RNA sequence: GUACGUGAAAUUGCUGAAAGGGAAGCAUUGGAAAUCAGUCUUACCUGGGUGAGAUCAGUAGUCUCUCGAGACUAUGCACUCUGAACCUGUGGUAGGUCAGCAUCAGUUUUCGGGGGCGGAAAAAGAAUAAGGGAAGGUGGCUGUUUAUAGCCCUUGUUGUAAUACGUCCACUGGGGACUGAGGACUGCGGCUUGCCAAGGAUGCUGACAUAAUGGUUUUCAAUGGCCCGUCUUGAAACACGGACCAAGGAGUCUAGCAUCUAUGCGAGUGUUUGGGUGAUGAAAACCCAUCCGCGAAGGUGGGAACGCCCUUGUGGCGUGCACCAUCGA
RNA sequence: CUGCCGAAGUUUCCGGAUAGCAGAAACUCAGAUCAGUUUUAUGUGUAAAAUGAGAGUUUCUAGUGGGCCAUUUUUGGUAAGCAGAACUGGCGAUGCGGGAUGAACCGAACGUGAGGUUAAGGUGCCGGAAUGUACGCUCAUCAGAAAGGUGUUAGUUCAUAUGAACUAGCCCUGGGCGCUUAAGCGUACUACCCAUACCUCACCGUCUGGGUUAGCUUUGAGAAGCUCAGACGAGUAGGCAGGCGUGGAGGUUUGUGACGAAGCCUUGGGCGUGAGCCUGGGUCGAACAGCCUCUAGU
């Protein structure tokens, strides 16, 4: 479990670094980069049962 | 586990104060348009199972003992092994003669008597 | 079992029960002060500072 | 994603709202899917795994 | 005390109490006055002495049971025991209520500090070598171009400036409130067998108790709340019924039918028309003769349960209830 | 007296039989089907992916078998309104916060409590909460919460600094006290107030899912017991369940009672969610009760 936590944190930090580096390059050479569409959202109910 | 009650005041019947033919014993108001039955503000409460007390504290006097009604001196003997949780209530019609026999026996047994000073009188 | 609910964030001992990684994190990392390569396209700046 | 599962993440074990305060609960229900601890549960949610 | 058992409520008179600007009324929260709840260090343990007793005698008898288990009667008080009674302790620990702080735990609300990554790698700005420009023009003279103020723009400009914003910290330091449910032991973790903030509160103290904490009554203070039942009407509006109190007062008893459940028996079933009988209520109970009533007039697959296994588990091979499909009769 | 479930409020044929809703039982399956669901795609329907939930039968039996309001949809209207059908929800069986108050509006749907935070609405006072910050607009001599104006405010456009024509806002003319660069309006951003709502915990009950015997010195076998976990809690008609109480009856407590039964009153003390119960004091003077069943002029 501890090692699987190492891989997950490494995967998360690499993903954030890749996305930041992806946008820096596009801004550097002028092309426009669209980030990948997210697959996960968190819904919160706001209206009651009436 | 201390003796804590969800409510002190009794449940009186609705409109039982106005009338005298109406008894204070709680009666469920079945009136079709009864707003007091309808739980409006400024009205009275109503018995619910939500008002029950702790099941490890139900029937417990404020000092933690549960009242136990002893008719004669035989009954006060069986509280030998529950003296820490039960208190020997003396029945109301037990004469002053057997009333002393019950209190003197219960004093040595170690149990607590709730009405040990009724109809009797000490002498030094 | 589980008489009470203890917050993994608030309680550090429950965190060790759930996170056998929290012992070694070192969350803060120096990823700067290494001749930062200022990245900005010149034409990107031109279209930024227009109208 | 991490904070909700830690502070407010309750399993569904035998149709009961069982809090996830120990890693044995997740693996007893999600052992067949190689989910064995809370970190894996976060990774199965955040990365949207199979 | 013959207006005579108990003497309730309505209702009325006297007294005491508080309250009393067109109601009252009740509910919450208290306060006040008035009044009750309940109080208890006391016992335990240990030490010795003194006299004891007995369930104890390197002891003697009877009784009832089943050798020894009781109840006793002598006899001695050791050997133990009786925390046995007293002196001896002035030895040691001290039962409820209420406040105080502390270390913790859960739920929180509120101030902080320190940092990571990201954004025009903030933008700026200062710093910073210039150029150009015009101004609301300094100097020169409204006009003018850095002067005897300079500014702005453009580069240049240190740099990886810093701040801010956004976000993260399994970074950290304080303040305050409300909770203690559970009751040996487990479990899961960390520190290193032990210990711990890890499967729910424990310590240090005090005061009160020999009143505090409490409860009840009247009243007041703040917040509130349109008369109840019926009927009407979505709803009300309503229209009714209600001067007050006590007592009386309305799905009951029975034959028939069907259903569900319980019991006895089960291809049976049911004594009580009647007879036998019943000495202690004998209208009960108990027993059975002849009728009579009501009943009575095969293959295929899916399947409950079980066995054999056997790569086990998975499944297969089967045997197949109730029943359902099917072919059937 | 308490606890659980709880409609329908009406189709459809035709006073009814149906149905439907709710139950109650019996079945078969979760490796099976579903959904006031959403997609995909084939031609709005149909068919085949996600999101969830176990889903489907048979039997028999209570109640309903109205409406009102609102939304919408239309048709006509008809002075004008409106009317007429529908359409779909809400109330009706439902309390609470707000709207001055007020059944239809805005919130939110209910066990008893402690803390926390909110929704709608609010923070001048009554009134819990900033006489908050920034920016404007409003002058009413009826504010405020069709038009005209020697009415302003900002102005725009066009003419040659001035006018004309205009643009728009607002005023004038046609809940209380008070408020006036607001305590009015309009926008924005902070902070705060509080509901039967949301969170965390306690407790009562309900349902559901467990655990428990060669009854192991944890002793917790009234197995009808003890124990563990989670969610839940409006309610009429109606369905189901457990209890409290009265008179008398067989059993029982080797029950109570002239040292005071039953009864009665009383701001005595307790117990139970409650029906009810136990007890102290005062009167009182001859009977009475707890428990298991039987029973009814309860």
């Amino acid at each position: 479990i501890a090692k699987r936590a190492e891989a997950y944190e490494a995967e998360y930090r690499a993903a954030e670094r890749e996305q930041i580096e992806l946008a820096r390059k596009a801004r550097a050479e002028g092309n426009y980069f669209v980030p990948h569409e997210p697959k996960l959202i968190f819904v919160v109910r706001i209206r009651g049962i009436n | 586990v201390n003796i804590i009650k969800k409510r002190t005041k009794p449940f009186k019947r609705h409109q039982s104060d106005r009338f005298k033919r109406v008894g204070e014993s709680w009666r469920k108001p079945r009136g079709i348009d009864s707003c007091v039955r309808r739980r409006f503000r400024g009205t009275i409460s109503m018995p619910k199972i939500g008002y029950g007390n702790n099941k490890k504290t139900r029937y417990c006097m404020p000092n933690g003992l549960k009242a136990f009604l002893v008719r004669n001196v035989s009954d006060v003997e069986l509280l030998l092994m529950h003296n820490k949780t039960y208190a020997a209530e003396i029945a109301g019609n037990v004469s002053a003669r057997k009333r002393v026999e019950i209190v003197e026996k219960a004093r040595a047994l170690g149990v607590k008597v709730t009405n040990a000073g009724a109809k009797v009188r000490s002498q030094e | 079992a589980h008489v009470q609910k203890k917050n993994p964030l608030k309680n550090k001992a429950v965190l060790s029960r759930l996170n056998p990684y929290a012992k070694a994190y070192k969350a803060n990392v120096k990823i700067n002060s290494e001749k930062t390569p200022k990245a900005a396209g010149e034409k990107f700046l031109s279209v930024l500072h227009e109208n | 994603v991490r904070e909700l599962i830690y502070k407010r993440g309750f399993g569904k074990v035998n149709k009961q709202r069982i809090p996830l305060s120990d890693n044995a609960i997740i693996e007893a229900a999600l052992g067949k899917y190689s989910i064995l601890s809370v970190e894996d549960l976060i990774h199965e949610i955040y990365t949207v795994g199979p």
